[PDB]
């Protein structure tokens, strides 16, 4: 899903000073959840609009159709 | 940023999964937007789980906090 | 303060896209 | 349930506060619905703040957890 | 808020599975209630005002609750 | 889930209402 160290780099961006070894797998799960929802919504909108291509605006529609993105 | 090499793996997996009979073409801008979104969202959710970590007066983020986070925001 | 940052990032995503792909037929070139 | 004696005072306060020019009258069902909602909502939010309490391996709910809850859900 | 019953706060805590409570909790809970109810009443009144009616109804309460999102 | 329970309760609220009040002029009769 994610590499190994990219998880660390995102943690260090987030202000996480120390990490447990299990975290990466859990983090991967998180990513799988998030993207999986987003793409779903985006695809569905692209499918409603009767277009063949996911666009940046379709990604925006999918993100906006989340609600819990902020906190 | 994370590399595209494993990311587009998953983008393809899920385009194919929910496509509704034609694989759905997915422009470059869409890919970049998805990558940006997932990177900052993971940074965000890690920071909040680490807020839980801090809340219990320990400094090491662990699946205890990740799982409480999962309960909070599904 | 998070909401403002996300709304900025989404305003950014409103930008150019081009390069339609046929995901598998493309992703060899990633 | 909580008693209507102090509850209806607050409903009256806020009806007076946000009605434009005429106090906006009230129905009995409206009052009952507001009371039901507030009781189960306070039960809910207390339970979740106590989930934070449990998360830090202590059993006594305190303003630490209430304030983390406030920071989570505004 | 001023008269929101102290043992009623306790009873709602005990419904929620809270076993022990701090003394500061009651005023914080009162703040919570004021916030929640105040938002709800605001929205309900506003809808009743848009509909050009004089009376808050249970349906207007439903509209106000539904126009919350973080209720769940 | 919480959401199902709240949606049930709100579906319930679509019910009995009658007894318009002029809040103060009627809250005397809530004791």
């Amino acid at each position: 899903g994610i590499t190994k160290p990219a998880i660390r780099r995102l943690a260090r961006r987030g202000g996480v000073k120390r990490i447990s070894g299990l975290i990466y797998e859990e983090t991967r799960g998180v990513l799988k959840v998030f993207l999986e929802n987003v793409i779903r919504d985006a695809v569905t909108y692209t499918e409603h609009a009767k277009r063949k291509t996911v666009t940046a605006m379709d990604v925006v529609y999918a993100l906006k159709r989340q609600g819990r993105t902020l906190y | 940023l994370i590399p595209k090499l494993p990311f587009s793996r998953l983008v393809r997996e899920f385009i194919v999964k929910y496509s509704d009979d034609e694989p759905l073409r997915v422009t470059e801008g869409a890919l970049l937007a998805m990558q940006e979104s997932c990177e900052m969202y993971l940074t965000q959710r890690l920071a909040d789980s680490y807020m839980l970590t801090k809340h219990r007066n320990r400094v090491t983020l662990e699946v205890r906090d990740m799982a409480l986070m999962a309960y909070i925001c599904d | 303060e998070r909401s403002k940052a996300w709304s900025s990032k989404m305003a950014d995503f409103a930008s150019l896209e081009d390069g339609m792909e046929i995901d598998v037929a493309e992703f060899d070139n990633l």
